[PDB]
């Protein structure tokens, strides 16, 4: 007879016709990824299609409830998704045109290809042939060419399509209540109602903008040091002030630096631990990597996996007649189905992958209770989070050797653990600044602030006073260099990775002093703590039931984002680099540039 | 021999209709033998509230009520005295005092379909709670707006009852599972019933 009594039937309503909506339409898509026919896409779509305008259908139903009226914090959560009104606001040529621009944003990207000048002999594509020079080959001039021809190929294609993306877009926020659509991004970590426990859209910029501030001296020194190594692989082409190239970094974007590990591995005497000829030498497979992961999720105190999943579950590429997507990815199908399609093969990296996987598997199965809009991660960085945290317990040498793929007569040195912590550097910390730097750029973007006519001069003069990275041949405004990454041309919000980032080493130092560690975070194995396993299940089970900061509360004693666990895991590599670059000039200058 | 109970009938029946309206089965006068039940398919659960299941022979009753249906692995904990739930409370709700066997063995061999199984149907949306013991088969228009809903559905009017969608690929805790409840009454007459 009022309006949370009349709002708690239809919620329930919608969860069970959800609950099977949701699994044929994934049901669907799990047998067109495992085997590719025409038969297969059409169900998918056709299981899409319904999927869709079921949800259309209830969030039209849902705004007859006010906000106002509801006070149980969650039935309040569970309306707030219903009426986020993914249906379009504006208009309908508006939404046409919108979908317009996405789809020609994200064909333009996948389709990009360079040739050689009138000359159709050789046309590489940028996943195949692109990044594959990128990532391997040591010509500054070829680098240079290929980074110049993607960004001319993308950029002067997509700069009017991102620009009236963004004015669509900003638009459409202003539709809904948001103000621009980095407020719309920004408003996934927004909690309001819950005094004492509140997080606001403003706070996330100045969170990371401290984050940030504290992360800069380690960068700094990672950037000295890669710096000094580059200064030694070309010899006149890097500046001791100037800014590192960007061409050089690795990949096409300079998201990640390991790339550059082999040219700028510290000790090149000592392998870093290889466990590929072991595995074949005690003949593993697939199926037993599989179950020495479950055997330590078992010990960690999670729960086992299903005779279902063991059944279902596809960890070996058919292959012969069957193609499928080789792509790992665990599939929370629902309803007790919990899948991994993972073309598995016998090597360390598809070890931590399975592992990786299984730890999305368990968070699946630990958030099963709650209703179907609250099955999910507390907010975007917590799912990886909890899939990063288990990779980097399972690799320790420590775990290697209780499993028995090393000899036990190993000892470990000094330049071991170094190498290990510097390519863990170069995956982990270079990604930070740059993330960073492209989220801000992108919510200054959508809120207005860098004008059209200084887009991408504001952009490269941020880059070099944050990121450090410098263009090699200067860009006007008619290049539109952001649009090049995958993320920005697809507009997939990109501060999860930097969220992610913090939230594992912050569960990572939570759970290693919940496992009576003593030493370095580094060699921190959580193999039969069960006491760990128990406080993360603490997180685990909640779901997005409780706001993010309560989920970060119970599992770290803390109710915001840290960056002292990574300066703690990263401390050893911190002495090293102190070590290393005391006769270096540590930072950069943003006078100095390629052109002259 | 002279008579058997028709225990191999009560199970073993290919369909168990629904548990929004559960069949009710009246057995008397017969020879009760339990090695047909006993020798059907290892149980998921089997609890016995009234008597242990060996002096359940050695205990004469005149009345004895069957009741089968198909439930949810999770909804069986539901189906137990003294316990609160959807099942429990808009299905079927045994007695707090009620002293009976609850059978419940596997079924998805059987009763799924890759296709979905939307035969078997439970009710979510009930006025109140049923008395112990009660079939409720009317369905109409529940009204959980204040408006009329005039005899129609949509905005605040549902309907009572939502299917189960059984597939063989469900994990546990979804998949469906047969449920034989046996209710034993004794009331001050002859029952002549013994061996
Ligand atoms: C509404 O509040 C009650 C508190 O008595 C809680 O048990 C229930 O779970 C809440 N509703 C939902 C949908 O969680
Ligand atoms: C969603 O769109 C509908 C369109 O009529 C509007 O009435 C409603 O207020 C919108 N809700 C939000 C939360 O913007
Ligand atoms: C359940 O867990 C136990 C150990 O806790 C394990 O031995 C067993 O194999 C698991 N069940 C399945 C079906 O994997
Ligand atoms: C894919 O599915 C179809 C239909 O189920 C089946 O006939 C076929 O053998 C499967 N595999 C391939 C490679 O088509
Ligand atoms: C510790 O690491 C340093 C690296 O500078 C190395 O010189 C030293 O020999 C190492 N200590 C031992 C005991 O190997
Ligand atoms: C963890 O427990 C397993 C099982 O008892 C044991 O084999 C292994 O040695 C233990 N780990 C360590 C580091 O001892
Ligand atoms: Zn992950």
């Amino acid at each position: 007879s009022t309006i949370e009594e009349q709002a708690k039937t239809f919620l329930d309503k919608f969860n069970h016709e959800a609950e099977d909506l949701f699994y044929q339409s994934s049901l669907a898509s799990w047998n067109y990824n495992t085997n590719i026919t025409e038969e297969n896409v059409q169900n998918m779509n056709n299981a899409g299609d319904k999927w869709s305008a079921f949800l259309k259908e209830q969030s039209t139903l849902a705004q007859m409830y006010p906000l106002q009226e509801i006070q149980n914090l969650t039935v309040k959560l569970q309306l707030q998704a219903l009426q986020q009104n993914g249906s379009s606001v504006l208009s309908e040529d508006k939404s046409k045109r919108l979908n317009t621009i996405l789809n020609t944003m994200s064909t333009i990207y996948s389709t990009g290809k360079v040739c050689n000048p009138d000359n159709p002999q050789e046309c590489l594509l940028l996943e195949p042939g692109l990044n594959e020079i990128m990532a391997n080959s040591l010509d500054y001039n070829e680098r240079l060419w290929a980074w110049e021809s993607w960004r001319s190929e993308v950029g002067k294609q997509l700069r009017p399509l991102y620009e009236e993306y963004v004015v669509l877009k900003n638009e459409m926020a202003r539709a809904n209540h948001y103000e621009d659509y980095g407020d719309y991004w920004r408003g996934d970590y927004e909690v309001n109602g819950v005094d004492g426990y509140d997080y606001s859209r403003g706070q996330l910029i100045e969170d990371v903008e401290h984050t940030f501030e504290e992360i800069k001296p380690l960068y700094e020194h990672l950037h000295a040091y890669v710096r000094a190594k580059l200064m030694n692989a070309y010899p006149s082409y890097i500046s001791p002030i100037g800014c590192l190239p960007a061409h050089l970094l690795g990949d096409m974007w300079g998201r990640f630096w390991t790339n550059l590990y082999s040219l700028t591995v510290p000790f090149g005497q000592k392998p870093n631990i290889d466990v590929t000829d072991a595995m074949v030498d005690q003949a593993w497979d697939a199926q037993r990597i599989f179950k020495e992961a479950e055997k330590f999720f078992v010990s960690v105190g999670l729960p086992n996996m299903t005779q279902g999943f063991w059944e279902n579950s596809m960890l070996t590429d058919p292959g012969n007649v069957q193609k499928a997507v080789c792509h790992p990815t665990a599939w929370d199908l629902g309803k007790g189905d919990f899948r991994i399609l993972m073309c598995t093969k016998v090597t360390m990296d598809d070890f931590l992958t399975a592992h990786h996987e299984m730890g999305h598997i368990q968070y699946d199965m630990a958030y099963a209770a709650q209703p179907f809009l609250l099955r999910n991660g507390a907010n975007e960085g917590f799912h990886e989070a909890v899939g990063e945290i288990m990779s980097l317990s399972a690799a320790t040498p420590k775990h290697l050797k209780s499993i028995g793929l090393l000899s036990p007569d190993f000892q470990e040195d000094n330049e071991t653990e170094i190498n290990f912590l510097l390519k863990q550097a170069l995956t982990i910390v270079g990604t930070l600044p740059f993330t960073y730097m492209l989220e801000k750029w992108r919510w200054m973007v959508f809120k207005g602030e860098i004008p059209k006519d200084q887009w991408m001069k504001k952009w490269w003069e941020m880059k070099r006073e944050i990121v450090g990275v410098v263009e090699p041949v200067p860009h006007d405004e008619t290049y539109c260099d952001p649009a090049s990454l995958f993320h920005v041309s697809n507009d997939y919000s990109f501060i999860r990775y930097y969220t992610r980032t913090l939230y594992q080493f912050q569960f990572q130092e939570a759970l290693c002093q919940a496992a009576k560690h003593e030493g370095p975070l580094h060699k921190c194995d959580i193999s039969n703590s069960t006491e760990a396993g128990q406080k993360l299940f603490n997180m685990l089970r909640l779901g997005k039931s409780e706001p993010w900061t309560l989920a970060l509360e119970n599992v770290v004693g803390a109710k915001n984002m840290n960056v002292r666990p990574l300066l703690n895991y990263f401390e050893p590599l911190f002495t090293w680099l102190k070590d290393q670059n005391k006769n270096s000039f540590v930072g950069w200058s943003t006078d100095w540039s390629p052109y002259a | 021999i002279t008579n058997l109970c028709p225990f191999h009938e009560v199970f073993n029946a290919t369909t168990f209709a629904s548990v929004y309206a559960w069949n009710r089965k009246r057995i008397s006068n017969c020879v009760a033998d339990y090695s047909v039940i006993y020798n059907f398919a290892p149980f998921f659960a089997f609890k016995c509230y009234g008597v242990s299941p060996t002096k359940l022979n050695d205990l004469c009753f005149t009345n004895v009520y069957a009741d089968s249906f198909v439930i949810r692995g999770n909804e069986v904990s539901q189906i137990a005295p003294g316990q609160t739930g959807n099942i429990a409370d808009y299905n079927y709700k045994l007695p707090d005092d009620f002293t009976g066997c609850v059978i419940a063995w596997n079924s998805n061999k059987l009763d799924s379909k890759p296709s979905g199984n939307y035969n078997y149907r439970y009710r979510l949306l009930r006025k109140s709670k049923l008395k112990p013991f009660e079939r409720d088969i009317s369905t109409e228009i529940y009204q959980a707006g204040n408006k009329p809903c005039n005899g129609v559905a949509g905005p605040n009017c549902y309907s009572p009852l939502q299917s189960y969608g059984f597939r063989p690929t469900y994990g546990v805790g979804h998949q469906p599972y047969r449920v034989v409840v046996l209710s034993f009454e004794l009331l001050h007459a002859p029952a002549t019933v013994c061996g």
